[PDB]
RNA sequence: UUAGUGGGCCAUUUUUGGUAAGCAGAACUGGCGAUGCGGGAUGAACCGAACGUAGAGUUAAGGUGCCGGAAUACACGCUCAU
RNA sequence: GAUGCCCUGACGAGUAGGCAGGCGUGGAGGUCAGUGACGAAGCCUAGACCGUAAGGUCGGGUCGAACGGCCUCUAGUGCAG
RNA sequence: GGCAGUCAAGCGUUCAUAGCGACAUUGCUUUUUGAUUCUUCGAUGUCGGCUCUUCCUAUCAUACCGAAGCAGAAUUCGGUAAGCGUUGGAUUGUUCACCCACUAAUAGGGAACGUGAGCUGGGUUUAGACCGUCGUGAGACAGGUUAGUUUUACCCUACUGA
RNA sequence: AGGCAUUGCCGCGAAGCUACCAUCCGCUGGAUUAUGGCUGAACGCCUCUAAGUCAGAAUCCAUGCUAGAACGCGGUGAUUUCUUUGCUCCACACAAUAUAGAUGGAUACGAAUAAGGCGUCCUUGUGGCGUCGCUGAACCAUAGCAGGCUAGCAACGGUGCACUUGGCGGAAAGGCCUUGGGUGCUUGCUGGCGAAUUGCAAUGUCAUUUUGCGUGGGGAUAAAUCAUUUGUAUACGACUUAG
């Protein structure tokens, strides 16, 4: 509906958020996804530290630069999922993907709109409670991202802007909500509420 | 099958590819960690390697067989005329890496840094930072706010500094620029600093002190395309050898189908970068000394030039940095010297270097004479005299 | 034409790092524009302005000799020679629409007035 | 009346030699060879189904997170694996 | 046009192989009192049409002396190895 | 063939299991050799060594540990571990073997039984020759012996540099 | 004083190249494995393990070191007229261009989920009280020739455009907010006039790029390469120097 959609990453399974954001982009939707390093992926940290290590493994033997690539950041983490649920060598592939942008953190001008969440692949709802889980941050910095201390940095910074904008807006909202309810008891609000409105 | 006798591999993949180094000056590729207790300082200098002499000192080493005995060492001199700063550039943090954010430059630029920014001087109309310049008219308000964005905004700062190559005996006119970062104090008392040395120099002096640990980053000397014997090391192959032996006998198996990037092949040799750790300073000699090559014990008035002059240099007629051992690079070739990324602790690293005696024979043969004087002594009169 | 020649700075005007200096093609191919030139003047147009309109070198009948192979062999070692010619040159310097649209058109200027 | 053929090979079941074999040898049937098509990623032989050229509908075997057409369907449990 | 016309129902995989109906080439008998120096034959042509296909037909360019349709006869009659 | 389990009668002063382990019995491996004959007979260069890279772990050494019939010292059994090393020689074409010696240690293996347009050519394995046995003979011998041409890259990729 | 002897031969021999045959140099943090522990249930005891947790290997990841994506990015300097009036920016036309796909609005706390949001009160708290959820099926906007021309009423509000005031924003800030007056519009309410024939539908054309070209207004007044030259460089390119 939105022209774009903005997601945040908080919270949410890798691969349920990767098929979900795959299928919108194939549909033409254009999506930005944020604080990609706040992204879930089930079982105990240990367990995905040693998935990350046998992917570490993968390279070409006779020259390690043709790839695989394993890049480290939690974003690219996610973008490999993403990419493995598209068919990304066809035109069509490389448009979807064109149509897709992931960020660490939330960047400007991401910072100022509104994020939405995807159900289906969020952590709370998804997981049995109990079931231990990674945070994608943790995870990337084990395996060599090197930002983890920055990020956090400026999402501190980014918090505090925005704990006033919404101290604002939550005063904004009480006059108003006041004066509809002093609108309340007029013959255009009993009008109003006969047609459900 | 395997291979019938072990032996390690020839050469180490941590310096591939062995490539033609991308510029003539080697990058300064990490700084020491900022202690912001201190007051600000340069954490490196640039200098020109002279040469190679000999030096006698008493060896300060308890429980060694030499302790208190007199070795000799070779020694590399590097001649460190001052830098003069030109300019700030304030960089940023951010999740990509650091970010240059804004640079600010010297209201007056030398011939020597502005020809850094030609390729065909002669023939320029020298336009380069004339319209910059008139920045600074008025007050210099647009200087002040550049300023002031850098002391806003930036996590470090670094200075860019140029080498006088017009002071050296070095046929370039041409100097080399670098940044250098400033380690000490806050970001607004670094980029204070910076600015109240616009245009001013800086001596090796401030910099370095006798005994410190140093660290030369230099492009070494090349060699050209180079076959795999002297290249990586490995076994000449014998004498009946058809179609030559200064070859790898096997580049590899049949699986994988594919010459690995692990086996010894023929291509350039030097011109590569490198970094080499832990050259301690045995002497930061003064170029208005005449009796700097002269020690406490040698009372002989005389400079550290050797007769004749360097070979291929010249003479050192200024500031100068005295490092025990080797580092990369020729003769005549950019230098950079950095101030240690650690604390070190050894014993080796702790003492206290006094120097007895410093060589400064001709090194353009065998010597045999320290200065002017001491061969009119022992020679006597000749024909060209009278 | 150029698989395993050498390169050269001379190339960097045009972009390649592969150029030559072929002294006998160059040769030939200034006795033609000479002839080109003159023959110009001889119908009378206008030096200044002349241009090389169209240069084209085709393949001539080869012109075979003999070479002495290993093991009592003989192999072709002919020449490529070649046809050219070339030109110089004086440079010099219904609506269909739907009665739909017909309505709109003049809607819209109806409007507009 | 005349052509080609007279090297076969595979699967289920029965079965001999052999420690066994994608091994050797028989029995009955179905196949491949001579055969595309849907499925089993891929594959002579397995599953479904055998083929003029088209249109519409419905299905087989196999499937329906995303790659990928099709329920991130419904339901009861089980399972956490350095 | 009875080898025609038409009605009805069913069917259509295929190597080796068999048979059938066709297409094309050099030459022969017959015929169209056929085409042609006002351009025969050949060749070129991301121009057109007919045929499931073998193939046939037409336009444009090039060219210069012969050549085709149909009914039959006959073979040194069709190439990717 | 090689390596590993299970059971536990016994051995181990005493005591099944520190270390071992009979009678049995379950497996794994493809560095043995067989079995087979699917691929190649209009040819995939046929032993070994030399050179060089990389991989496996069933770990000889080195790191950190558990166990002991661990007082100490020495050693033995076991774990995580392939990060790092694992040699110089006498005889033999040798692979293998064997001995001398040093060493922290002289572990085992794979990569078309890695690697011949990389070498070498001692062996084998054409044609010359000798011997022994065999054969009436021509001749045979997975028996011994001696002499016996080792070709081509300028293409594509890969790699190294530019 | 020299030639020739395929460098005639011998001794020394600088420079250059070079040798465990020479000299120098070779970093320190974090996370773990085995293992040993802590707290501690299951199982009223016990238990290193189940939740949670400490130490810990030649391991791993960083630090450091080499390369730098020739389709990754930043900062910064100078950007040619003096004659085909070239370059640039701005406004305005006029052409073309071609779209990975406008068609009312991407509508901003953070954190938790065996818990929260909002409001309210006070002893300001891990506080008391009330209320909400059970999806955005929302909220906002939304009437007028694709939205015309006009007359009033009521408010002094809403909103567009250009211009100003002050501030905040460097993660990719390139946007958020704010002052003041101006000028439109107002469907908050009530009037008047217009709309036809696109013929019973036909996207029935309303967006967004990129570039050129012509007008007017501003602005700026260089370099690189070849050739020559160097030897810190080199097969050739390349590199580094000088003019
Ligand atoms: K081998
Ligand atoms: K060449
Ligand atoms: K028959
Ligand atoms: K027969
Ligand atoms: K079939
Ligand atoms: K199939
Ligand atoms: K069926
Ligand atoms: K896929
Ligand atoms: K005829
Ligand atoms: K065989
Ligand atoms: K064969
Ligand atoms: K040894
Ligand atoms: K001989
Ligand atoms: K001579
Ligand atoms: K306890
Ligand atoms: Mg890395
Ligand atoms: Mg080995
Ligand atoms: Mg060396
Ligand atoms: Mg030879
Ligand atoms: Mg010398
Ligand atoms: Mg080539
Ligand atoms: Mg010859
Ligand atoms: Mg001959
Ligand atoms: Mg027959
Ligand atoms: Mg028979
Ligand atoms: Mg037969
Ligand atoms: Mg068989
Ligand atoms: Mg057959
Ligand atoms: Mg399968
Ligand atoms: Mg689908
Ligand atoms: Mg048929
Ligand atoms: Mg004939
Ligand atoms: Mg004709
Ligand atoms: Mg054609
Ligand atoms: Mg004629
Ligand atoms: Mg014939
Ligand atoms: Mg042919
Ligand atoms: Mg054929
Ligand atoms: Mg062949
Ligand atoms: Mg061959
Ligand atoms: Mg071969
Ligand atoms: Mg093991
Ligand atoms: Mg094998
Ligand atoms: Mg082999
Ligand atoms: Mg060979
Ligand atoms: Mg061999
Ligand atoms: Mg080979
Ligand atoms: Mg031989
Ligand atoms: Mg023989
Ligand atoms: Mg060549
Ligand atoms: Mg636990
Ligand atoms: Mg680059």
């Amino acid at each position: 509906v939105e022209p774009v959609v903005v997601i945040d990453g908080k919270g949410h399974l890798v691969g349920r958020l990767a098929s979900v954001v795959a299928k919108q982009l194939l549909n033409g939707q254009k999506i930005v996804v944020v604080r990609a390093e706040e992204l879930n992926i089930s079982g105990e940290f240990f367990r995905n530290k040693l998935k990350y290590h046998d992917f570490l493994r993968k390279a070409t033997a006779f020259n390690k630069t043709r790839g695989p690539f394993h890049f480290r950041a939690p974003s690219r983490i996610f973008y490999k999922a993403l990419r493995g649920m598209v068919s990304h060598k066809t035109a069509r592939g490389k448009a979807a993907l064109e149509r897709l942008k992931v960020f660490e953190g939330i960047p400007p001008p991401y910072d100022k709109k509104k994020r939405v969440v995807v159900p289906q692949a969020l952590r709370v709802l998804r997981l049995k409670p109990g079931r231990k889980y990674t945070t994608l941050g943790k995870l990337s910095t084990s395996v060599g991202w090197k930002y983890e201390d920055v990020v956090a940095k400026l999402e501190a910074k980014r918090k505090v802007s925005s704990a006033e904008y919404y101290a604002k807006k939550r005063a904004f909202t009480k006059k108003v909500a006041s004066a509809n309810a002093t609108a309340a008891e007029s013959d255009v609000a009993k009008q109003l509420a006969a047609l459900g409105y | 099958s395997h291979r019938k006798y072990e032996a390690p591999r020839h050469g180490h993949l941590g310096f591939l590819p062995r490539k033609r180094a991308a510029s003539i000056r080697a990058r300064v590729k990490a700084f020491p960690k900022d202690d912001r207790s201190k007051p600000v300082a340069l954490t490196s200098f640039l200098g020109y390697k002279a040469g190679m002499t000999t030096i006698v000192r008493d060896l300060d080493r308890p429980g060694s067989k030499f302790h208190k005995r007199e070795v000799v060492e070779a020694v590399t001199v590097v001649d460190t005329p001052p830098v003069v700063v030109v300019g700030v550039v304030g960089y940023v943090e951010t999740p990509r890496g650091l970010r240059s954010l804004t640079t600010v430059w010297a209201e007056h630029l030398s011939d020597e840094v502005k020809r850094r920014f030609y390729k065909n001087w002669y023939k320029s109309k020298k336009k380069a930072f004339t319209k910059y310049s008139a920045k600074y008219a008025q007050d210099g308000a647009g200087i002040e706010r550049e300023l002031a964005r850098i002391k806003k905004y930036a996590s470090v700062v670094r200075v860019l500094v140029h080498t006088q190559i017009r002071k050296t005996p070095l046929a370039q006119k041409k100097a080399h620029l670098a940044e250098i970062q400033l380690n000490g104090g806050s970001i607004s008392e670094k980029v204070d600093w910076a600015r109240e040395h616009f245009e001013k120099t800086v001596a090796v002096d401030s910099v370095f002190e006798q005994n410190e640990m140093i660290d030369a980053i230099a492009v070494t000397k090349g060699h050209g395309f180079e076959g795999v014997t002297h290249r990586w090391g490995t076994k000449k192959l014998p004498r009946k050898t058809h179609r030559g032996l200064r070859k790898v006998a096997c580049i590899g198996a049949w699986h994988p189908a594919h010459v690995m990037w692990s086996v010894a092949r023929a291509g350039q040799r030097g011109y590569h970068s490198r970094t080499s750790i832990n050259h301690k300073i045995y002497r930061v000699g003064k170029g208005d000394d005449e009796a700097n090559g002269a020690t406490s014990f040698d009372r002989t008035k005389k400079t550290i030039t050797p007769m004749g002059g360097f070979v291929h240099y010249g003479e050192i007629k200024n500031d100068f940095i005295m490092v025990k051992g080797c580092i990369p690079g020729n003769r005549k070739r950019i230098v950079t010297l950095r101030k240690s990324l650690y604390t070190n602790t050894s014993r080796k690293a702790l003492e206290e270097v006094s120097l007895k005696w410093i060589d400064t024979a001709s090194k353009f043969g065998k010597g045999r004479f320290q200065t002017p004087a001491e061969k009119h002594a022992f020679m006597g009169t000749l024909k060209k005299d009278l | 034409f150029n698989s395993s020649i050498g390169r050269t700075a001379q190339g960097k005007e045009f972009g390649v790092t592969k150029a030559r200096w072929p002294a006998k093609s160059v040769k030939f191919v200034q006795g033609l524009l000479q002839n080109a030139a003159a023959n110009a003047e001889a119908k009378g147009l206008d030096a200044t302005k002349l241009y090389v309109s169209h240069i084209q070198v085709n393949q001539a009948p080869k012109q075979r000799r003999r070479t002495y192979r290993a093991h009592g062999r003989i192999n072709k070692y002919e020449s490529s020679p070649s046809h050219i010619e070339l030109v110089v040159t004086e440079k010099e310097e219904v609506v269909r629409l739907t009665s739909r649209q017909r309505g709109r058109i003049a809607a819209q200027k109806r409007i507009a007035a």
